[PDB]
RNA sequence: AAAUAUGUAAGAAGUCCUUGUUACUUAAUUGAACGUGGACAUUUGAAUGAAGAGCUUUUAGUGGGCCAUUUUUGGUAAGC
RNA sequence: GGAAUACUGCCAGCUGGGACUGAGGACUGCGACGUAAGUCAAGGAUGCUGGCAUAAUGGUUAUAUGCCGCCCGUCUUGAAA
RNA sequence: GAAAUUGUUGAAAGGGAAGGGCAUUUGAUCAGACA
């Protein structure tokens, strides 16, 4: 019959990352987690308690609770045609800090930064972010730089 | 009660865009440019002639 | 074509006339649409949404939840508005002065007022005091706390009164509601 | 008289009709499955800071 | 009573000044407009005496017209039509040219034809296909007043201002983008001129990317 | 494709911080308008360097136009043609009156005797044939001969009418 | 080790400063969590769009499907 | 060395012929032309002339002609079967 | 004293079905306003 199991379909997602096998480097248990900070989900093959589950692998969700030697989170499940609200306890060898929230910050002191200094000196900061504008007209000099003429290639088998 | 077309209609283009009675004084559509008599470098020339 | 991203022809879904055949409900609903109309003052619009609701959407308010308004701060001579029916409390003993007015008013909650030194006016005598609805404060009762209200949502893990004729032993105790018999819900 | 067994066909578009929505976050979420130690202090926590303000406004 | 000379005369008094103000701002638009168009050309002649090549400026700006039609689209190309407001064939709208939209328009491109437009054709799409979004109703301009009751307070207070601000892509073109309504265009009136139409342009047919030559197509279609 | 012209077009592939002033390459492309002229640079682009059109430019455009115009001249075309199996080297000569003229016979040619479609023929090199003697192929060698005269037999004249009162003569 | 799909973030429920609460925690007013007070407004933190957003009750029909593009399994193959 | 023409584009350039449509029903608004009085193609057609007041137009019906049109209901993925 | 069905008279059509839809001719028939 099929075959369901809480591991299944796990043969590659809980490997050790050739060549980083054996003990965990001590910096992942020096590293604080508060209520609040955002993180992102990886099990480690090496660590069996406290497992995430493969659905969860690659996920990012807020810590809500601090445990003894565990870390609660909540991830958003899409079940149907709605999400429902998944709470989680995961050891801190099976997660990592987020940083796509790192640059986030700086970019707020940043903001406060260009803020300040245009308050004492002149209106429209122009503090937001713009795509990639088109460029401008610019001029092409060929001064040693005489454009060479180029033409296809004919067939050439060398087999 | 219904919308009358301008560019054929000429008191909906001078109620619309006053500067259109003034446009047709020097008519501001056939004018005629200063004639520059500036000549493209040499090295143009072979280049866009080249084989 | 027009690809069509919302629904064509729908309706707001919300009421715009009183479904009721009162005559003297229509007068009421005729002279504050006037009102909305011509004033543009923002309490004559909660009138006339307040004025079509049903009966479950217009809950009687007590007189003891009117007193206990009137304790607010600099709130002792605003005119209290019921859009609904004022029911009477023999819980209080003490009720302030300041005038109420309601649509009904009870046998009971009439002579209470009334006794208090209170004014008891239509919603008609509103108008003429107060065509801008000035210090006046909307009033209306809890709509949660209806029998109905307790055995919506019904599902495992809810605890939200399932639909039952006889309370008591053998009435829905087995198992499916303690550890004993099988599982806690 | 086999039948059809299973397929995922229309199940995305019946999701999409009335759309997907999120979870409708709040302030001051649940505290379901916090720690119990953390909890029983936070409500004594509470419980100085409301008397703290009684006395400042009393 | 009063009022029946007193008030019109001063109402036909203050209306003048508006004409004058629109009159003198839509002079200062002709001489920039001319300006601008002498100078890139002299620019390309002064390079070429020079010895060097002069590039011009990328365009900043799109008339994207719907060429497929409602039936049979994928639901991405489907949700990104309905962000352009291309809800039927032969509908146009502006874009603006950055990264974000540049994106976009590559994922519709077997349904839509789009390239730059020149001032001759923008500022016929106004005054003959020119509508107004004014409380959800499609209202035509018709006139200088609608325009500066509505779109007033961001500077644009005539039927040319709002054009000034399409093709000269400034602070407020959302708002002026936003607030006409999507063109209803009709069928060209010389065909589209290939034997099939759901092809690209460079390989014969219609859609994708097509420039300049897009003011011969839409002048056609309007 | 369509009635066709001569551009050239120049490359730049967009100068970085780390490389400046770029080799500035060029070639000829013969196509309708501006919008193929480009497309089919991009095409050879990147079957010689390493560039898109995302990661370069287009610097310059321009017509080629003859430069005699109204004298007959015989050309020598190399092409590159992809059959239904296999591709294959060709030369071929065409006697024209310009370079523009000499392609759009090309493409008639290669389409009626080979059933090869525009997309797979690439040009790679026309060249007027200067002198006499150099012309390999028969086709072209018969008219350059001196005094040449030949008649026109049979001559069919169209008519406009559906009846003719008289019965027709194909003289010449 | 792709392409296509996929998770999160792009602020007021934010940031910073000041110092109150606790039976938790720390060698320790150290920390943690929650507040008091103060400062910073909508070019307030990318683009585009919005016939508005949110929520509840009740009930009908259906629970034999099929075809096409592409991916793909069994089979010599099939309108399998 | 000096021009013309072709090609592409612009004109709030001029002008002729044809077709369909005439909705709204006191005044109000935005404009234009005029020294002014006023006028105007400016928030939707008027003016003049002829013919018939009967089978002129129109309706109904039968027939003819051109094109199109398979049986109704039912179960079914699928019915003119 | 209805329909199915049948007789007579009158009108019309018919080259291996009939019946129908749009448009008009022809024939029969009807109406209006005559202000």
């Amino acid at each position: 019959g099929k075959s369901h199991g809480y591991r299944s379909r796990t043969r590659y997602m809980f490997q050790r990352d050739f060549r980083k096998h054996g003990a965990v480097h001590l910096s992942t248990y020096l590293k604080v987690y508060k209520v609040g900070d955002i993180v992102d989900i990886k099990a480690n093959g090496s660590i069996q308690k406290g497992m995430p589950h493969k659905f969860y692998q690659g996920k990012t969700g807020v810590v809500y609770n601090v445990t003894k030697s565990s870390v609660g989170v909540i991830i958003n499940k899409m079940v149907g045609n709605r999400y429902l609200e998944k709470r989680l306890n995961l050891r801190v060898e099976h997660i990592k800090h987020s940083k796509c929230r790192q640059e986030f910050l700086e970019r707020v002191k940043a903001n406060a930064a260009k803020r300040a200094e245009a308050k004492a000196q002149g209106v429209a900061v122009q503090l937001k972010r713009q795509p990639a504008q088109p460029r401008e007209s610019r001029i092409v000099s060929t001064e040693g730089n005489v454009p060479q003429t180029l033409a296809p290639v004919p067939y050439e088998t060398f087999i | 009660v219904l919308k009358k077309n301008p560019l054929k209609n000429k008191q909906v283009l001078l109620r619309l865009n006053p500067y259109a009675k003034v446009f047709a004084a020097e008519k501001l559509g056939s004018k005629k440019a200063e004639k520059t008599g500036t000549k493209p470098a040499a090295v143009f020339t072979e280049t866009l002639k080249h084989d | 074509g027009i690809d069509h991203t919302s629904k064509q022809h729908k309706r707001s879904g919300h009421r715009t006339a009183p479904k009721s055949d009162n005559v003297y409900l229509k007068l009421l609903v005729k002279l504050y649409t006037f009102l909305a109309r011509r004033t543009d003052a923002p309490f004559n619009k909660v009138v006339l949404k307040a004025l079509f609701l049903s009966k479950i959407n217009r809950p009687p308010v007590s007189v003891s939840r009117i007193a206990r308004a009137l304790k607010q701060e600099g709130a002792a001579n605003k005119t209290v508005v019921v859009v609904g029916t004022v029911t009477d409390d023999a819980r209080i003993f003490e009720f302030p002065k300041t005038t109420v007015a309601a649509l009904r008013f009870t046998a009971g909650a009439r002579a209470k007022i009334v006794k208090a030194g209170g004014e008891c006016i239509t919603l008609d005598q509103l108008a003429v005091r107060a065509p801008k609805g000035q210090n006046t404060l909307i009033l209306r009762g809890p709509r949660n706390s209806r029998e109905a209200v307790r055995h919506f949502g019904m599902g495992p893990h809810k605890g939200k009164a399932p639909r039952i004729l006889s309370t008591g032993r053998k009435f829905e105790r087995a198992r499916g509601r303690r550890r004993s018999k099988g599982f806690k819900v | 008289a086999k039948s059809k067994n299973h397929t995922a066909h229309n199940q995305t578009r019946k999701a999409h009709r009335n759309g997907i929505k999120k979870p409708k976050t709040y302030k001051y979420p649940s505290l379901k499955g916090v720690d119990p130690k953390f909890r029983r202090n936070h409500k004594h926590a509470l419980h100085g800071t409301a008397k703290a303000l009684a006395a400042a406004k009393k | 009573a009063e009022q029946v000379a007193a008030e019109r005369a001063a109402r036909k008094a203050a209306n003048k000044e508006k004409r004058a103000i629109i009159l003198e701002r839509n002079a200062a638009y002709q001489k920039e407009y001319e300006t601008a168009e002498r100078n890139i050309i002299q620019a390309k002649r002064d390079a070429k005496a020079a010895g060097s090549y002069y590039v011009e400026a990328q365009h900043k700006l799109v008339f994207v017209v719907r060429i497929k039609g409602i039936n049979k689209i994928p639901p991405k190309p489907r949700k990104v039509l309905q962000l352009l407001r291309l809800t039927r064939i032969n509908s146009g709208t502006f874009v603006k040219v950055t990264k974000a939209t540049l994106e976009l328009l590559k994922l519709i491109e077997p349904y839509v034809a789009y390239g730059y437009p020149s001032y001759s054709t923008i500022r016929q799409l106004v005054y003959k296909r020119g509508f107004g979004k004014i409380n959800k109703q499609r209202v035509p301009l018709s006139d200088n007043a609608i325009i500066e009751a509505n779109l007033g307070k961001y500077g644009i207070l005539s039927i040319d201002d709002l054009i000034h601000e399409i093709i000269t892509v400034g602070p407020h073109f959302k708002q002026a983008n936003n607030f006409l309504w999507p063109f209803k265009l009709s069928n060209p009136s010389g065909g589209w001129g290939v034997p099939r139409k759901f092809k690209h342009f460079i390989q014969g047919g219609s859609f994708g990317n097509r420039e300049e030559f897009i003011n011969k197509l839409v002048k056609s279609m309007n | 494709m369509a009635h066709f012209k001569e551009y050239q077009v120049i490359g730049r592939r967009l100068p970085t911080e780390s490389v400046p002033e770029p080799k500035l390459f060029r070639m000829r492309i013969f196509a309708s308008n501006e919008v193929i002229a480009k497309s089919r640079y991009w095409y050879f682009l990147q079957k010689l360097h390493k560039v898109k059109k995302a990661s370069g430019e287009i610097v310059s455009i321009n017509q080629i136009n003859e430069a005699h115009p109204t004298k007959v001249k015989n050309f020598g075309v190399w092409v590159r043609y992809d059959s239904r199996s296999g591709t294959h080297n060709m030369y071929k000569e065409i006697r024209d009156v310009s370079r523009v003229a000499a392609v759009e016979t090309l493409y008639q040619d290669m389409a009626a005797r080979h059933r090869a479609r525009f997309r797979s023929i690439h040009i790679l090199k026309v060249a007027e044939i200067e002198k006499t003697a150099d012309v390999k192929r028969q086709y072209v060698k018969q008219f350059l001969t001196k005094d040449l005269k030949f008649p026109l037999p049979h001559r069919v004249q169209k008519s406009t009418k559906t009846f003719s009162y008289k019965r027709p003569s194909t003289f010449y």
